[PDB]
């Protein structure tokens, strides 16, 4: 309606709809805070990195949070951040800000390095990185001794690797497809939804006081109820639109969930 | 003033708590009267790092907890010329001139109600015989 | 002729000189020219919020 | 004793108990006609104009059914998929015992049992947690005239002045003997091997 | 209710009984091997 008295009154007498459409969309937005929040507290205290770092030669730096930005994150974080970039409709900012949900990630990571995966199931334990290693080869039909036989050579190959793929973040472009496809989706729903509103729907025209200081009241109520069934129709359209793409969302996001638990907590 | 809106009646600490009942922006509030701050993401330790020291437990505990699951709901059907028209013959009449509605409003229905039965079975009859202790 | 509610401020746009009004995208008039001081205003929706 | 557990089950039957109500609410509205009752239409007016007063009608409450359906048929498929998580549940840590971590309890599983519900199914996991720990120094290797001896399984531990292996998981010491380790090489090239016996 | 009814589940909650109780007899005596 749009600041209209006579438009508010005829909606009276079709009963609650918009009642259930900000029912779902409330829904909505409360599953998407259980989603984040779901996805990422997956542990119980801020596990902290010492000081002094000797990982048996490994080299974590481009991983690990970098303190001198305000934000704490760390140089892939950074690129990953900088490479994706009305009517009664509103946004409303999620619960959990970007710097906790770093901080999260980085007790994660600190955990895993320092304390293998005993910290997931209980309280975490310390243990010599090198000797995690070998845990985790004999945990895959490699003894230990292939492990401290060939340290040198290993930690290499991980720092050139672990080197490799920040370029191939860097150079190449859209490599995050699915994140700006989500992005882009959303953003076309909204702008078709809002583009819908200069319709005439059969009617004489598209403004509503156009029509009021044209017709007489017995008249123009047709008009106006022509509008009406248009306009609700489209809001009805999108609102089942925004259901099903959430259901989707609410599918990966289940997924990630067991990935952070099975392949991060533990060896798989 | 907050970055979700602006908030009265609520006092503003500078301590920070676990989440009660959240607001937004990181913020949340509690009652002590109505106190509002930002959250805690939990307790901070450092573990104690060395390349040449372990942990090792010595006890244990046996922990039970319980997890709850859905896996059906109740089975509905309706008939769909009694409740749009409701004994009136002129009302049927009218309803005749819009083809086919009501068989595809009963299709999905009874897919629905055949779906719960099949979920049900589905988790529980697991077993093929009946075992007795 | 132009009709609407809002909040009137001054802005910074640079209209041609044959341009009357402006809309930013989907439509919805964002800048007006006044007929007689022929200066640029800006509109803003009055806030709203639950 | 404490209330506000079974959420789930809870939110399923107040979700489907208020879509009916509204469904059954719904037969009070006018949708721009004159009256919301057939009876009074038909009485008070002739078939010409009866007819087009019902037309109204009939379309507000035929979208009302269509609007129930359709959200009847989007909580069927969740409700869909978490009967298959569950039953996936219950195939996989009650029938067998599961090494997928957090999977099914919060720990080292140990087993499960399964409990019937109005609409669904509990759990009880039984699992394993360490506590008590205590401090050690270790050593990846043992020298030992000019060979290299590793564990078979466990790892070295000396409590500062002698030398034991122990299992991973429980601290029970024992001597280190030529049977529970193993020889490769010569102490040369493996960083942090210490001097025994 | 104009028109719209409930129908009742077709296993009956005593039999749901009856198959925890045989789940659980049957992982308490035997096993994992019944499975
Ligand atoms: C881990 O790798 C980083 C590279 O990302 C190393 O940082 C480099 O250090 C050298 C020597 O100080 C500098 O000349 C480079 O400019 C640094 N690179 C960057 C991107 O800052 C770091 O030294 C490595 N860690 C260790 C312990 O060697
Ligand atoms: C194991 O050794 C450490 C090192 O002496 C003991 O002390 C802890 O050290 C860490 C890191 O230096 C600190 O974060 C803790 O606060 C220290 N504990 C204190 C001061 O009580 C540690 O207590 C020893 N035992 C265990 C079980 O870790
Ligand atoms: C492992 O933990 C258990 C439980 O905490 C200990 O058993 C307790 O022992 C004390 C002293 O003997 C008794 O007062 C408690 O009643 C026991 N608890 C139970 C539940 O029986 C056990 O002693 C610990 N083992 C070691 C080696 O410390
Ligand atoms: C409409 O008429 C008014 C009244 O004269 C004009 O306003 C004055 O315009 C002269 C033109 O040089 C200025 O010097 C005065 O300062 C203006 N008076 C004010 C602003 O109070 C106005 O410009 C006319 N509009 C046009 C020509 O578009
Ligand atoms: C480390 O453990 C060894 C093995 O138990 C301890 O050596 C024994 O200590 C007891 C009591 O001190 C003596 O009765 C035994 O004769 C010792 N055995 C041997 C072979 O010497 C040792 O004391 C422990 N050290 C520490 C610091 O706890
Ligand atoms: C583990 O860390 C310690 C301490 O950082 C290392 O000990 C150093 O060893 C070198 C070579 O033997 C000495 O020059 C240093 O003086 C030692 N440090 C201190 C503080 O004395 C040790 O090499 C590391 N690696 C192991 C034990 O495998
Ligand atoms: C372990 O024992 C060997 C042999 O007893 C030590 O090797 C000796 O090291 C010293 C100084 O490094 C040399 O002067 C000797 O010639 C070496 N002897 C042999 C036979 O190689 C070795 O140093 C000992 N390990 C430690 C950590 O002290
Ligand atoms: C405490 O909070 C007040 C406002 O709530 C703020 O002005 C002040 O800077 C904070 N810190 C201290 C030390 O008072």
């Amino acid at each position: 309606c749009g600041d209209s008295t006579e438009c508010s009154n005829l909606l009276l007498q079709y009963g609650s709809f918009c009642t259930q459409l900000n029912r779902a969309l409330t829904g909505i937005a409360v599953e998407q805070d259980k989603n984040t929040q779901e996805v990422f507290a997956q542990v119980k205290q801020i596990y902290k990195t010492p000081p002094i770092k000797d990982f048996g030669g490994f080299n974590f730096s481009q991983i690990l949070p970098d303190p001198s930005k305000p934000s704490k994150r760390s140089f892939i974080e950074d690129l990953l951040f900088n490479k994706v970039t009305f009517n009664g409709l509103t946004v409303l900012p999620p619960l959990l800000t970007d710097e906790m949900i770093a901080q999260y990630t980085s007790a994660l990571l600190a955990g895993t390095i320092t304390s293998g995966w005993t910290f997931g199931a209980g309280a975490a334990l310390q243990i010599p990185f090198a000797m995690q290693m070998a845990y985790r080869f004999n945990g895959i039909g490699v003894t230990q001794n292939v492990l401290y036989e060939n340290q040198k050579l290993i930690a290499n190959q991980f720092n050139s690797a672990i080197g490799k793929i920040q370029d191939s973040l860097s150079s190449t472009a859209s490599a995050l497809g699915k994140l700006q496809n989500v992005v882009n989706q959303n953003a076309q729903a909204l702008n078709t939804l809002v583009k819908q509103l200069s319709s005439n729907f059969g009617a004489i025209s598209s403004v509503l006081n156009d029509i009021l200081s044209r017709l007489d009241p017995p008249e123009a109520e047709v008009q106006i109820d022509r509008l009406i069934t248009g306009r609700l129709q489209s809001l009805q359209t999108y609102v089942t639109q925004q259901l099903i793409r959430a259901a989707e969302i609410r599918a990966s996001a289940n997924l990630a969930a067991t990935k952070m638990s099975e392949c991060v907590l533990g060896q798989s | 003033q907050t970055r979700a809106g602006c908030l009265i009646g609520a006092e503003h600490v500078n301590n920070s708590y676990e989440c009660d009942i959240p607001i937004g922006a990181g913020i949340c509030a509690s009652y002590q009267s109505i106190i509002a701050y930002t959250m805690s993401l939990g307790a901070e330790n450092s573990v104690a790092y060395s390349n040449n020291s372990i942990a090792i437990p010595t006890n244990f505990t046996i922990s039970v907890t319980t997890e709850i699951l859905p896996v059906s709901m109740t089975k509905t059907s309706v008939d769909c010329t009694m409740y749009i028209c409701g004994d009136s013959t002129e009302c049927s009449n009218l309803l005749l001139q819009y083809g086919s509605f009501c068989t595809q409003l009963n299709r999905a229905l009874t897919g629905i109600a055949v779906e719960q039965d099949k979920n049900t079975q589905e988790v529980f009859a697991q077993v093929k015989q009946i075992y007795k202790t | 002729g132009l009709t609407g509610t809002g909040v009137l401020t001054e802005s910074n746009k640079k209209f041609l000189p044959f341009q009357q009004f402006g809309r930013d995208i989907a439509d919805t008039t964002d800048a007006v020219r006044d007929p007689q001081t022929l200066e640029i205003l800006d509109i803003t929706p009055c806030s709203f919020g639950g | 004793s404490t209330a506000s557990a079974l959420g789930k089950l809870q939110n399923v039957v107040n979700q489907n108990a208020q879509a009916l109500n509204t469904l059954v609410k719904q037969l009070s509205s006018n949708f721009g006609a004159i009256s919301s009752v057939l009876n009074d239409i038909l009485s008070r007016l002739d078939p010409p104009e009866a007819e087009v007063q019902i037309d109204r009608l009939i379309t507000g409450r035929l979208q009302s059914l269509q609007t129930y359906v359709t959200q009847q048929l989007i909580r069927a498929a969740e409700i869909r998929a978490s009967a298959n998580l569950a039953a996936t549940k219950m195939s996989e840590c009650v029938l067998g015992q599961s090494k997928r971590v957090d999977f099914c309890g919060k720990g080292y599983h140990l087993m499960s049992f399964p409990q019937s519900a109005p609409h669904g199914v509990v759990f009880l996991h039984v699992t394993y947690v360490p506590a008590q720990e205590k401090n050690f120094t270790t050593a990846p290797a043992i020298c030992h005239d000019g060979k290299a001896h590793f564990p078979r399984e466990g790892v070295f531990v000396s409590n500062g002045t002698h030398w034991f292996v122990t299992q991973r998981n429980f601290y029970e010491p024992q001597i280190i003997t030529t049977d529970n380790t193993f020889v490769s090489g010569n102490c040369d090239v493996v960083i942090g091997i210490v001097n025994n016996t």
